[PDB]
C-alpha cells in the first residue's frame, strides 16, 4: 500500500459515506453499543428475561402475520433512511431506476439485520427504542413457532460483533451491500459492478487502517453476506412453517408487540 | 410486503 492519489479518494469516499451514514440513520451502532454496555445512564433499559418480568414491564412496551405486518410497518423508517443512504452512495442515483428500487429492495433486509446485529450481544436484543432488552434464552423458550424466529439471528450477531466493527467500517459494508449486481432482474449490472469495485477498494484499505487485529477481516466480512443472505431466504420458510403448524399459535399481546420491534 | 415495500422505495427516492 501508498499514500498516492487512488488511496487519498478512496479515504474521501468513506468519510462521504461516513458523514452519509451519520445524516441518515440517527440510531448508530455505537449508540447502542453504549447502551448495550451500561453507559447511557441517560437511559437505562427494564429487562425482560421472563413472563414475570414481561408483565412487570407493561407500561414501558393470525398472531405470527399480524407481527409481521406489524414489524414490516414499524420497518419503513428503517427502509427510508437506507434509500436516503443510497442516495449518497456516487454514482447510485445516475443508474436506471428501475436498477435503484432493484438493488434496495433486495438490499434493505439484509442492511436491516446487520443493523440489528448492533442492538444484540448474546443475552438479548434491545428493544422499545432502546427503553427495553428481551433476553435470548426467554424469546427462545416461546412455544412454537416463536421460539424459533429469533435465534437465528442471535447466532448471526454474535459470530458479526466479534468481528467488532464500528459505524464507520458499517458504512461502507452497507454500500457494498446495496451495489450488489448479483440481484435477480437487475438490466444493467456492469455500471452497479464499477460502483461496487470503489466500495470494496475503499472497504479494504478502510479495514486494514482500521483493524490492525485482524489480517482477512475484509474476507470475513465479506463472507458474512452468505449468512444475512440464508436469514432472509429463510423467513420465506418461517411463513410456511406458520402455515402448517396446526398447534395453538396465541401469544402473549405485550410479547406481541415486542416481536414488532424485530424482524 | 414486495409490491408495498417497492412502493415505499420509489416514494423515498423521489
Ligand atoms: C418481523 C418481526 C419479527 C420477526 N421475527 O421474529 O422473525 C420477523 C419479522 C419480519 O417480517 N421479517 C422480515 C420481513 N421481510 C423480509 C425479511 F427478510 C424479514
Amino acid at each position: 500500500g501508498q499514500l498516492n492519489p487512488e488511496s487519498a479518494d478512496l479515504r474521501a469516499l468513506a468519510k462521504h459515506l461516513y458523514d452519509s451514514y451519520i445524516k441518515s440513520f440517527p440510531l448508530t451502532k455505537a449508540k447502542a453499543r453504549a447502551i448495550l454496555t451500561g453507559k447511557t445512564t441517560d437511559k437505562s433499559p427494564f429487562v425482560i428475561y421472563d413472563m414475570n418480568s414481561l408483565m412487570m414491564g407493561e407500561d414501558k412496551i393470525e398472531v405470527a402475520i399480524r407481527i409481521f405486518q406489524g414489524c414490516q410497518f414499524r420497518s419503513v423508517e428503517a427502509v427510508q433512511e437506507i434509500t436516503e443512504y443510497a442516495k449518497s452512495i456516487p454514482g447510485f442515483v445516475n443508474l436506471d431506476l428501475n436498477d435503484q428500487v432493484t438493488l434496495l429492495k433486495y438490499g434493505v433486509h439484509e442492511i436491516i439485520y446487520t443493523m440489528l446485529a448492533s442492538l444484540m450481544n448474546k443475552d438479548g436484543v434491545l428493544i422499545s427504542e432502546g427503553q427495553g432488552f428481551m433476553t435470548r434464552e426467554f424469546l427462545k423458550s416461546l412455544r412454537k413457532p416463536f421460539g424459533d424466529f429469533m435465534e437465528p439471528k442471535f447466532e448471526f450477531a454474535v459470530k458479526f460483533n466479534a468481528l467488532e466493527l464500528d459505524d464507520s467500517d458499517l458504512a461502507i459494508f452497507i454500500a457494498v451491500i446495496i451495489l450488489s449486481g448479483d440481484r435477480p432482474g437487475l438490466l444493467n449490472v456492469k455500471p452497479i459492478e464499477d460502483i461496487q469495485d470503489n466500495l470494496l477498494q475503499a472497504l479494504e484499505l478502510q479495514l486494514k487502517l482500521n483493524h490492525p487485529e485482524s489480517s482477512q477481516l475484509f474476507a470475513k466480512l465479506l463472507q458474512k453476506m452468505t449468512d444475512l443472505r440464508q436469514i432472509v431466504t429463510e423467513h420465506v420458510q418461517l411463513l410456511q412453517v406458520i402455515k402448517k403448524t396446526e398447534t395453538d399459535m396465541s401469544l402473549h399481546p405485550l410479547l406481541q408487540e415486542i416481536y414488532k420491534d424485530l424482524y | 410486503s414486495n409490491l408495498g415495500l417497492e412502493d415505499i422505495i420509489r416514494k423515498a427516492l423521489m
